[PDB]
């Protein structure tokens, strides 16, 4: 009884844990009460319990600081008990740990400990280790003396002493600046999926010895460089405690014949001796490239050696092998057969939210000025990966250090704590670093859950509802579909003029469903055909299966028909190699994988009719240019983020822009916004957009769809009845 | 008890202050004006 | 296994392979199993190195040495029987072979039951639902599925009770049941390894699923059953049984269901070849795959090999225009060849389907090939009603629904179009039922509304061409 599973916390605070209410009622404690935690080897901690809507009933959520003091790891279980007799302390003695007091001098108490405890009212226990962040350094301290014992709350009126040399870290505790899960920003879903696969085999090996189940013995990670593939592999080993062995392709390949095989075997033999252990092989495609793609005997031999060592993992107890590559299909397929590397996780590229999280992670210690806006940076850093965002944080820190501190300090390794704490990084330093950095992954496609909602789309009220019926109803009301023998559609095709919101329709339903949006463009379908790489069709559909829930959007479906001539071409049909592979993958995809396929085209008259057969994109939705009420709605939607003067007549503008698409109405709003901003900036050398700004914008905006194109689209839609 | 509730109030204030639009248009317009003045001189 | 031998240096791989045979003799009777055979003895054209050629020759001589190594049998496993050195299949050696393939729905259910023998299942667990849903899975995937379903249940309860020790109390496992939500969850997490493989099985299509065409059903029984039910009567009367039939007529009239239904009644393995597959072979100039398809049919005998959309290639070449040539192409020529060499007593029946007989090489209709012709016109008045009744056999239908009235209106509709009407009415009933909670049956209003959106897929210009062709055939 009163035993809870240790897991990660959302609240980063050094004295806070979170429980689900049913456990707070059974433990007879209230929100804000102090409790004691009992871990391993007679180690205890004191904390405050809060609650949220994310902790499960069986779990207790805590940060690394609490787990380190209890000598427990994620997946363990501890005891919890209330202690309502906790009172305030009188005098405490806190000293830093030498592991973090390097390159720094000055009054660490006044810089770190005093801000940390002042109005903080934190519960402490003798021997507690806690981390205080600031001045671009993270310093951890130990409680070595308390007048009350073993625990007390430190009030602002207590005496805090700090006299003596920094304390050497003990072997029973780990440094709080070591890499853990809280250092990983984006790809949180992937990290959770991996944790489930590896944490239990390593944390509780007894259960797999006794229970008739096979553990994963190999996980392949893939994505561009700098996304965190090697960060995850190390963070997992650090969190679980397994010995981490590092291997990389090019180093093993740099060895002579016989040396490369011996070195690879040694790593596996050492992992068994040090089990539980994790073997991470970086650049897997370099150590084990496809055999059919090389000529060398040594390269074919090292693949055979790795294949046998992977099979030997059925005998090497508690050893998991992980690997990283840039492309999941650039390695010899034998490694991915049952057993061996039977699991894989797509890391990809962080999205806008993950990029902000990474910037926040790499600023934990940084003092930021009020003008610093990392969300704006995350939105501007398109194509950047964690390696690039970390560079931006460090470069911005250096610029602030050179502007101020380099005119104060000597060219030495030791700086006063007060000087470091006095240094804050401004937005100009982040903008400078942004101009110096260059995205390492700008060409690769990025898949993310879109931020487009239904309120972002003007008009098309019936289409928005129709997509909800097509995408949500099959899983929200499955008993009605079964009752009436209905087969849910697997997708819908959109056709009509460009610039009417087709991209928002697919994103908006993905947003409400919290699903990833995968955007495939014509140039990708054209590359597959011309480059004789039709196998990339499977990569696209597999990305959807692995990214599920997701919406798989195939834009420019006409690109294949156009490649065959489009308007003229030969005497045959639109059938070709790429579309046949696409249709095959569609037929083999189940709706129970939470993947919905949406297509679009601006030339529906040349789409291979096969795509419209039952089981494919059988439903057709026409998206014409917005009507009178929709054009006004579009203008109003774009202006929701800015004050609009009372002299602006949006209905008059919409009546004039009769042939304009939604994309063209957006340009008018954005241009009028820019014009209002231009005036605002000059007034400081205004609070709202004036009629003059919209009328001026009207002089430059033009319709993107000609009158002849409108008739072509309307006649086609009419032909379909 | 009461000392624990004061500790909880302090922890809640720290977490909520740290964890808790026309501003991005204003920032982008000021940045564009500063770049235009830097190119005219 | 391949990698174990290939990882060894020149001289070590040959010695180790020889020792394996020596040990089998010393311990005879013995069985040697060579996994990933194609890794040790790949087709000769796939390797040119001196070391790789020598180790292959060593295997060939050791296989021949089995004449002296009494009571030793060597088995080997490969992914494809044609990816290995053909010399291995010479009389003796590896002359015998067995196609393991993949399990069907029945086999998958048996596999799930086997890998759950030790598992405690909740009352809601239904492994038949799983076996039917696990399309494209192999036994190794179903075993992984069972493990993942158990692991989810284990994490929920085993960690909850905090059973942290070296041994597990038997009572804890005794009360730990895996629910249907744990299997369905695992199904969402798993991913079949054989999703793109060819699936060959006895179809579940019955004659009760096909409306109308009573005379075609009887004709297929004569063409497929009689040659093997009464082989002595065919000899007595000097009758040569047909080896196949070509179906023609408007699309969407059941051509595929007819081939499946007779395969089901006869419990024969049904092989489905579709237009995209015929086009893939044509586009890639890989018509040799046709011989592999017919070879699979022979291995699967008794079987029914159905070639749908035979006109897909002729249409891809232009169909009505194209070039000035004939209906012959790389793929159909190999199909014609394999039928000509097919043995009457191999219990292989070939069925084709086209929508444009005027562009199919007439040679396909010669004796020994698809010599029989069956016309499948648009369903008549009584058949369209039967089709609607069959399509609605899985849903509640209100008594006010007049299926004869609907069939009388849908005079130009195919069976495929009647299904669209049924599904539209079902969707409307679903939307109406869901709204009532924010109904128990499909109402006439739902079918009447569907009638305003459904259209006939085959126009009168095509029906007249179909009828005139059928008339030309007399
Ligand atoms: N997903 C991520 N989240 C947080 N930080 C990341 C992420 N990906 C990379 N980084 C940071 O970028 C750097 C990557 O360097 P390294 O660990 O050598 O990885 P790589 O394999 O890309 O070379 C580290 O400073 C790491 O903290
Ligand atoms: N109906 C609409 N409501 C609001 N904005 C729209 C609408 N249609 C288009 N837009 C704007 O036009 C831009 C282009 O839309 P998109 O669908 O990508 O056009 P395309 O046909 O080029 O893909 C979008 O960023 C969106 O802001
Ligand atoms: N006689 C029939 N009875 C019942 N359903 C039919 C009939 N004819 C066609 N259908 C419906 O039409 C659909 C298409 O049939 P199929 O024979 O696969 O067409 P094709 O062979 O031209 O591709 C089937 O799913 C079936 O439900």
């Amino acid at each position: 009884p009163n035993r809870l599973i240790v897991d990660e916390a959302i609240n980063e605070d050094n004295s806070v844990v979170s429980l689900s209410q049913p456990k707070m009622d059974e433990l007879q404690l209230f929100r804000g009460d102090t409790v004691l935690l009992k871990g391993k080897k007679r180690r205890e901690a004191v904390c405050i319990v809060l609650s949220d809507d994310t902790c499960s009933d069986e779990k207790i959520r805590m940060n690394r600081v609490v787990r380190n003091n209890l000598r427990v790891r994620l997946g363990d279980v501890i005891s919890i008990q209330p202690c309502p007799d906790v009172k305030y302390g009188k005098r405490i003695h806190v000293l830093p740990i030498d592991d973090t007091v390097e390159g720094i001098t000055g009054n660490l108490f006044e810089v770190y400990l005093k801000p940390y405890f002042l109005e903080a009212y934190r519960p402490i226990r003798k021997g507690d280790i806690f981390l205080v962040r600031g001045g671009m350094r993270a310093v951890e301290f130990k409680v070595v003396e308390t007048d009350p014992s073993p625990y007390c709350i430190v009030a602002p009126d207590t005496v805090i002493h700090c006299e003596g040399e920094p304390i050497k870290r003990e072997d029973e505790e780990e440094s709080l600046n070591e890499v853990g899960y809280d250092d990983i920003g984006g790809c949180r879903k992937q990290l959770a999926q991996i944790k489930e696969m590896v944490e239990l085999p390593l944390r509780h090996p007894a259960l797999f010895k006794a229970i008739g189940v096979k553990p994963p013995r190999g996980i392949l990670l893939y994505g561009p460089p700098g996304t965190g593939k090697t960060l995850i592999a190390r963070a997992v080993a650090n969190e679980t405690g397994a010995f981490f062995f590092l291997i990389n392709g090019p180093e093993i390949m740099s060895k002579l014949a016989g040396e490369s095989e011996s070195n690879l075997r040694k790593a596996f033999e050492e992992a068994e001796k040090n089990a539980p252990a994790i073997i991470f092989i970086d650049e897997l495609d370099a150590i084990a490239p496809k055999r059919e793609k090389t000529h060398g005997e040594v390269e074919r031999r090292i693949v055979s050696q790795l294949l046998t060592l992977m099979d030997g993992l059925k005998q090497r107890a508690h050893v998991i092998v992980m690997a990283a590559t840039n492309r999941p299909n650039s390695i010899d397929p034998a490694l991915r057969r049952f057993g061996r590397f039977d699991r894989e996780v797509d890391i990809g590229i962080p999205d806008a939210t993950g990029r902000l999280e990474i910037l926040q992670i790499h600023t934990k210690n940084m003092k930021l000025a009020d003008d610093v806006d990392l969300e704006q940076v995350a939105n501007e850093t398109h194509g950047h990966v964690g390696a690039d965002l970390a560079a931006l944080c460090s470069e911005a820190a250096l610029q602030a250090i050179r502007k101020k501190m380099d005119l104060i300090d000597l060219e030495d390794e030791t700086i006063d704590a007060e000087v470091m704490n006095s240094l804050a990084v401004t937005m100009d330093d982040f903008r400078w670093a942004l101009s110096q950095s260059n995205p390492s992954a700008l060409r690769e496609t990025v898949v993310e859950v879109p931020q487009v909602t239904w309120e972002d789309i003007g008009g098309l009220e019936d289409v928005k509802r129709e997509l909800q019926e097509l995408v949500q109803y099959p899983v929200e009301h499955p008993d009605k579909f079964l009752k009436f023998g209905m087969t849910p559609s697997k997708g819908v095709l959109f056709y009509g003029p460009p610039g009417c919101g087709k991209t928002l329709l697919a994103k908006a339903i993905a947003n409400e469903c919290q699903a990833n949006f995968i955007s495939i463009k014509g140039p990708e379908l054209l590359t597959m055909w011309f480059g004789e790489s039709e196998a990339n069709v499977r990569e696209i559909f597999d990305k959807a299966r692995q990214a599920a829930p997701c919406v798989l959007f195939f834009d420019e479906l006409d690109s294949i028909a156009k490649a065959r001539g489009g308007n003229i071409g030969d005497g045959g049909g639109a059938a070709d190699r790429v579309i046949n592979q696409i249709l095959t993958e569609m037929d083999g995809m189940s709706t129970k994988k939470n993947v919905f396929i949406i297509g679009a085209t601006n030339r529906p008259d040349i789409i291979d009719p096969a795509i419209l057969r039952p089981g494919r994109l059988d439903q057709l939705i026409y998206i014409p240019l917005p009507d009178e009420k929709s054009r006004v709605a579009i203008l109003k939607a774009n202006l929701r983020k800015s004050p609009v003067a009372k002299d602006v007549d949006l209905e008059f503008l919409a009546k004039m822009t009769n042939g304009f698409s939604g994309a063209d109405l957006t340009e008018i709003c954005q241009r009028a916004c820019k014009l209002a901003i231009r005036e605002s900036i000059e007034s400081e050398i205004v609070p709202e957009i004036r009629r003059d700004h919209f009328e001026e914008a009207m002089r430059f905006a033009r319709r993107s769809v000609s009158d002849n194109d409108i008739r072509k689209y309307e006649m086609f839609a009419q032909t379909l009845q | 008890t009461n000392e624990a509730q004061m500790a909880a109030a302090a922890a809640l204030a720290r977490l909520e202050q740290k964890q808790s639009t026309s501003q991005d248009t204003i920032r982008n317009q000021v940045r564009k004006e500063l770049q235009a003045e830097a190119t005219v001189s």
